[PDB]
RNA sequence: CAUCGGUUCUGGCGGGGGGAUAAAGGCCCAGGGAAUGUGGCUCCUCCGGGAGUGUUAUAGCCCUGGGUGUAAUACCCUCGC
RNA sequence: AACGCGACGAUACUACCCGCACGUUGUAGACGUAUAAGAAUAGGCUCCGGCCUCGUAUCCUAGCAGGCGAUUCCUCCGCCGGCCUCGAAGUGGCCGUCGGUAAUUCGCGUAUUGCAAUUUAGACACGCGCGGGAUCAAAUCCUUUGCAGACGACUUAGAUGUG
């Protein structure tokens, strides 16, 4: 009995499971009432990814792949903190790829007109010497 | 029948002055004669309305019960 | 009656066609093409074999 | 109300392959390989088990979910095809006209070609043509009878029904006149 | 918001009245619009109940003379988009037709539309707008019922159109990986200076 | 040489004057200004200088190209679009015209 | 009907020469202000114990905070409300961390379920059900069950409406 | 269908020649004379070339034929020119058939056969300006009928407040293009036959 | 363009008062309780996980009272820049 | 479609084509007016490592509206010629020549438009000019015809001939 299904796996809702709110802010599941609203907590010490404990919506809310793993149905707040500096929540988070770019989207948005005027000079460096690398492999094959 | 392939005259819903004047008139003659057979209605009448009680599937009904009865002894031993 | 354009009838004349006039037409037809083709046989820019361009718009002007 | 989750098993043989892609469903086995598109209904694939299919649904409605038991009817009918194979033997009686059934396979579709002659005296040659994959044979241990075999058990049934209802008595009573060709027994090749 | 000199729009998966709307109010504004593939468009609805309104629209004809004044049935996907797109624009008035003159639509995708990039509008997609469960009907299938008699002819145009586009794939996935190597072979070549203060600074 | 552009102004198109359903004042345009969204973002725009540029026929004082002027007022309902009080109100055949939104006079 | 807050609303009958000290009555109102919390206690005033405004007087009105905010709760209603057949009952479930949220909840389903208004609605009991064996109804039963965790199926990607045109497809998958 | 080329032979009569002009008497008979060189330049380099497009890019080949009308006994000179498809075959059979067929008399009997059914495509006699019990079959007034009595008595007793276009009117009847089907031939006799 | 005056649109900031001197909640102290049974123990298996026991253990949760606390914050009112 | 389209032949001139020389020439409206897979959405992409809310991206973008001269680099762009190629309303790929070219650094000029006044700058079509290359044509009125016809219109014939 030889079976081959490929299918789709989406990222589920749980006790533990990880949300990126619009703002940046991270939060967790600690109860779930519906399938359109739930109970979060983000006790990050980190101000930015610090989300207060509440009912939030799926629609206002993203998955990430982080999930606290033997999160009780309900902690409280010193509990579920207990659980994030015992998982590690910030730095996982900070080595996916999505912190990544909204980082990137601020390094973007902070700059000055000399900030620009140094990007673009130092991209045209990084580019002349791209289009030789990229004359060696063509004359290559 | 043949609705898809070849249908027939269309029914307008656009409404026409004329017909929504006479449909509000009779309308509010509608209103004026129930009033007059409400007035003059013979049937009899309860002072007192059928009560609808409580539902079998309130889980608190057997204590909400339990309060009726404590309120009514209560409410005979002060009276 | 039937009409012209009634299923039986053009089933019946599907099968007329494929069955007994076929042959009859295509017997007629390959000696007409036979006195036909009897009749018809009694670098590549500077040759024509490469095709190259000869010698209202769809797009906005622009 | 939307139901939060609903699952179907089906189970597979030892000698069946399964595949699922786009829920586009192939079963290979023994007699052959069938396949059937099932992308017209929200429904999820998994694995749950060694040889077992798990059909769930999310969030969906009464329907979404009475739709997943014709998904798992659907599925075990391609297995019981390709496994054991669909088999309709039908009778074919007459009162005074003897009916000329003759069996062909056209050489350039692959497929089974039927003539049905002197029905009721008719003059007329009913040709009636099998979906492909489907074999059409006279039966010698019985007299006056079809059997149609084959992987697909809605392409059988269909032929079946097709030769049924070529033979339509026309402007005649019904129950005088009992000519005709009848499925009789419906089972398994093996 | 973006002003672009020409929008390229894709017919493939959108809805006839939103994407209608959509164009409309952008041709009124001023951005001109040309939209492709008109046979792969979309329609909500069970496909009997667009047979219904398209029978229902060719019942009506002026009776003493139908050579002039009367509702015209132009049977094509992208004539069909396009009184859907002029019923929700002044067509009578001398704005409504100098917006009218800056919109193009065609059945399958004509050259030199084959080599340019095409736009999605996310506010008329199928997928994004309809629920699950819900039918869905072809704008091509009803022409080619009504009478369009150039459904084969697109369909294997685009079907040539799809293979050079595929030549064109393997072309563009080559000049990726060889930019790919580049990059990585170039990376090694690079100031420390300039590699940590475009990093720093988001590049 | 050099490969870039010159434009120190920001696009915009001319929808229409203050209107109702029926009644249209000119005395007040209404224009999309390139890149803005919201009210918050036109907020930026009130006040700037907006000035129409156009082509005529006669050469008056060594030029064919006219300019009528202006300057943002305030904004309007929720999309960014902004009200526009000019010297002289717009060609109605501007409808669909681009216009040209000033930097100046900055408050940064 | 909007951002409701609860009062207890307290009042009596104006003092008299014969009845120096009134009876007290007590009701809880779910009201959008203070205003039609006053309104609504003196409409049930007329309906129960025929005591009218001008004869009596408002002594409290208090707002009713919830306990936890922050504790998901299942809520049991017995309501009676008015249609074109005349009074009915109905028991309902809902799942809110708040009495407010939960009769908010009640107005807005039984609005969009059987056409009823506000003042057509009468709410007798809200009671918060202190075990989930004594949920009855199959659609909390589903969100009280053994370690709930589902899957989000076809997500439409937020995408801003004044951004007209998009550059690829967007995927419903997140 | 579109048309993407055509080509032509490189010696063609005066009579079809006639066929592109109002006023050969008083014309320099200048045509196609610059397209004669077009077969000598190059070696045809540019007639192979329309010859290679038309095998690649085109489905439907149709060669054009004239009849040869100074055999008839008309008084008139020119020519009758038109395009007659080929069907059967591919396209490059199609170019070369033609191609063979360049400059070349065809009879009617290898186009056509005894016992073979065809199609008549012709025009009408002309009958001018025509009444409508003539034009239309309509049953006439009676006697003496005031404003006439070949005509119509009704045009319109109903609404619209129009003349309806099913209505018959007056005007001219004959001279009209018509596709007659089914018609027998029964003998193709040959010219040079005596007893044909 | 700057400084003004009248009318008006919009944005931000610093304080005060009230309610259950908000209600929460965080951290401690003292009690009481249960399973959508945690750890542990027993029994089945596809060895993946299931069934039984119960009061915190190798997770926690609910109710009451007290301290921090005249805490902060939401909401309403209110003084200005 | 008499305000839809295609192919072909002949095209006298002030007609046609090429070069530059500019428009008190016109344009529902240039200012980087840059960017080609197909397909599915209860699934996809790949360099086969992995990746997917996100175009918030990629390319290009510095110099008298962008000069002159070096240092330095072999990068980018454009015009031509050749070979291919592109028919859904036809255009791109490679090679060769030529010309320009801050990727690095430096030197001389910028003023005076006077504290803002469009930054007159692009494309298409049109016209007047020269200096050249190519070509010497048709239609209508008139006479005639009757396969046509109220008149127009239509079928014909009128240049040396089977008139």
């Amino acid at each position: 009995a030889e079976i081959n299904v490929e299918a789709t796996s989406w990222r589920r809702v749980e006790v533990g499971r990880v949300l990126k709110l619009e703002n940046g802010s991270l939060a967790a599941i600690v109860e779930i009432i519906d399938h359109k609203r739930v109970l979060a907590d983000g006790p990050s010490s980190d101000p930015k990814l610090a989300t207060p404990r509440g009912i939030v919506p799926l629609s206002r809310a993203l998955l990430t792949p982080i999930v606290i793993p033997k999160l009780p149905r309900g902690a409280r707040t010193g509990a579920v903190k207990k659980a994030w500096e015992a998982y590690g929540v910030d730095a996982k988070w900070k080595e996916t790829n999505w912190a990544k770019k909204q980082l990137q989207q601020e390094r973007r948005q902070s700059l000055t007109d000399f900030d620009r005027f140094k990007v673009m000079r130092l991209k045209k460096q990084r580019r002349f010497e791209e289009r030789k690398a990229l004359a060696k492999i063509k004359a290559a094959a | 029948a043949g609705t898809i392939n070849k249908p027939k005259k269309p029914t307008s819903k656009r409404k026409t002055t004329r017909l929504r004047a006479k449909i509000s008139k009779r309308a509010a003659e509608k209103k004026r004669k129930e009033r007059k057979l409400a007035r003059k209605n013979p049937e009899w009448r309860s002072k007192l309305k059928k009560d609808p009680g409580i539902p079998n599937l309130f889980p608190y009904k057997e204590r909400l019960l339990q309060q009726i009865e404590e309120e009514r002894i209560r409410r005979k031993e002060e009276l | 009656a039937k009409s012209a354009r009634a299923s039986r009838i053009k089933e019946n004349h599907q099968r007329f066609k494929k069955n007994i006039a076929g042959p009859v037409e295509a017997a007629r037809l390959e000696r007409l093409s036979a006195k036909l083709m009897a009749i018809a046989q009694a670098s590549g820019v500077k040759s024509g074999k490469s095709i190259g361009r000869k010698d209202s718009s769809i797009v906005f002007p622009m | 109300m939307r139901y939060i989750h609903s699952e179907e098993t089906i189970p597979v043989p030892e000698n069946v392959k399964v595949s699922i892609k786009s829920r586009l469903v192939t079963v290979e086995g023994p007699r052959g390989k069938l396949q059937k598109d099932l992308s017209h209904i929200a429904v999820n694939f998994s694995v749950v088990k060694k040889g077992v299919i798990g059909l769930e649904i999310h969030h969906g409605s009464r329907k979404d979910v009475a739709a997943l038991r014709t998904v798992r009817t659907i599925i075990n009918n391609m297995i019981i095809g390709v496994t054991k194979g669909f088999k309709y033997k039908m009778r074919y009686v007459y009162a005074h006209f003897p009916i000329n059934v003759n069996v062909e396979k056209n050489a350039e579709t692959g497929c089974y070609e039927v003539e049905i002659r002197n029905f009721i005296g008719e003059k007329i040659v009913r040709k009636v043509v099998m979906a492909p994959g489907v074999e059409v044979e006279i039966s010698k241990a019985q007299k006056d009878e079809l059997i149609l075999s084959g992987n697909s058990l809605e392409a059988v049934s269909q032929s079946a029904a097709d030769i049924q209802q070529i033979c339509k008595v026309r402007n005649k009573d019904i129950r005088k006149f009992l000519d005709g060709i009848y499925v009789s027994e419906k089972g398994n090749i093996v | 918001s973006s002003f672009e000199s020409v929008v390229v729009i894709d017919g493939k998966g959108h809805l006839l009245g939103r994407l209608a709307s959509i164009v409309a109010k952008q041709l009124l504004s001023g951005q001109k619009i040309v939209v492709v593939r008109c046979e792969a468009l979309n329609i909500s609805g069970e496909f009997f109940r667009a047979k219904l309104k398209y029978h229902a629209y060719l019942r009506k004809m002026t009776r003493y003379n139908p050579t002039r004044g009367g509702p015209f049935h132009f049977r094509a996907p992208s004539r069909i988009f396009y009184k859907a797109v002029r019923g929700m624009i002044p067509h009578k008035t001398a704005r409504g037709a100098a917006a009218l003159e800056r919109l193009k639509v065609f059945e399958g995708v004509p050259p030199p539309y084959d080599k340019k990039k095409k736009m999605v509008v996310p506010q008329a997609l199928r997928v994004l707008r309809l629920q699950p469960g819900r039918k869905y009907c072809t704008v091509g299938r009803l022409s080619h019922e009504v009478g369009w008699k150039y459904q084969d002819v697109v369909a294997r145009l685009e079907e040539r159109r799809k293979a050079k586009g595929a030549a064109y794939y393997e072309r563009k996935k080559l000049a990726a990986r060889q930019l790919s190597e580049a990059k990585k072979a170039a990376a090694a070549k690079v100031d420390p200076k300039v590699s940590e203060a475009l990093a720093a600074y988001g590049y | 040489p050099s490969e870039a552009g010159h434009r120190l102004y920001v696009k915009g198109r001319h929808l229409s004057y203050q209107r109702g359903r029926r009644n249209t004042h000119p005395k007040t345009s209404l224009i999309k200004i390139e890149g803005v969204d919201d009210t918050a973002a036109a907020n930026f725009y009130l006040g700037k200088r907006v000035a129409y540029v156009y082509r005529a026929q006669k050469e008056v004082r060594g030029t064919k190209i006219r300019v009528i002027w202006g300057k943002i007022t305030r904004p309007h309902g929720n999309s960014g679009v902004v009200r526009a009080k000019f010297t002289h109100p717009l060609p109605a055949r501007s409808f669909g015209a681009s216009v040209r939104i000033m930097l100046y006079p900055s408050s940064i | 009907m909007g951002r409701l807050q609860e009062y207890q609303v307290i009042g009596r009958h104006l003092p008299t020469e014969a009845n120096p000290n009134p009876a007290l009555y007590r009701m809880r109102i779910f009201a959008p202000n203070e205003v039609v919390a006053k309104s609504r206690f003196w409409y049930f005033l007329r309906g129960l114990k025929k005591v009218k405004k001008a004869t009596g007087e408002i002594v409290s009105v208090n707002v009713i905070s919830e306990k936890h905010p922050l504790k998901v709760k299942n809520f049991g209603i017995w309501l009676r409300y008015d249609s074109r057949s005349g009074t009915h009952n109905m028991y309902k479930e809902y799942r809110e961390t708040s009495r407010v949220a939960a009769v908010e909840a009640m107005y807005a389903d039984m609005a969009a379920r059987h056409r009823a208004r506000f003042r057509s609605i009468h709410i007798l009991k809200v009671v918060e059900l202190e075990k989930t064996e004594d949920v009855k109804r199959p659609y909390i039963k589903q969100l009280v069950a053994k370690n709930l965790s589902f899957p989000l199926p076809h997500r439409v990607p937020k995408i801003s409406t004044k951004k007209i045109f998009s550059a690829k497809r967007p995927s419903t998958f997140s | 269908l579109r048309s993407l080329t055509t080509v032509w032979a490189e010696h063609l009569s005066d009579e079809v020649k006639r066929r592109f002009y109002k006023n050969w008497y008083k014309s320099k008979k200048k045509a196609f004379t610059k397209y004669a060189k077009k077969y000598a330049e190059n070696n045809g380099a540019s007639i192979t070339r329309e010859l290679e497009r038309i095998k690649k890019y085109c489905t439907v080949v149709r060669v054009l034929a004239h009849t040869q009308i100074r055999k008839t006994p008309l008084k008139q000179k020119k020519a009758h020119l038109m395009e007659i498809q080929i069907n059967g075959g591919s396209v490059a059979d199609k170019v070369e058939f033609g191609r063979s067929l360049f400059e070349k008399p065809v009879t009617i009997d290898t186009i056509f056969e005894k016992d073979e059914m065809i199609d008549v495509i012709a025009v009408t006699k002309g009958h001018g300006f025509v009444g409508v019990t003539a034009r239309w079959g309509t049953k006439k007034l009676p006697r003496k009928t005031h404003k006439g009595l070949r005509k119509v008595a009704c045009i319109g007793a109903w609404h619209p407040s129009h003349v309806q276009w099913t209505v018959a009117r007056a005007g001219q009847m004959g001279y009209h293009h018509r596709t007659s089907v089914n018609h027998k031939i029964y003998r193709i006799g040959k010219g040079d036959d005596e007893a044909n």
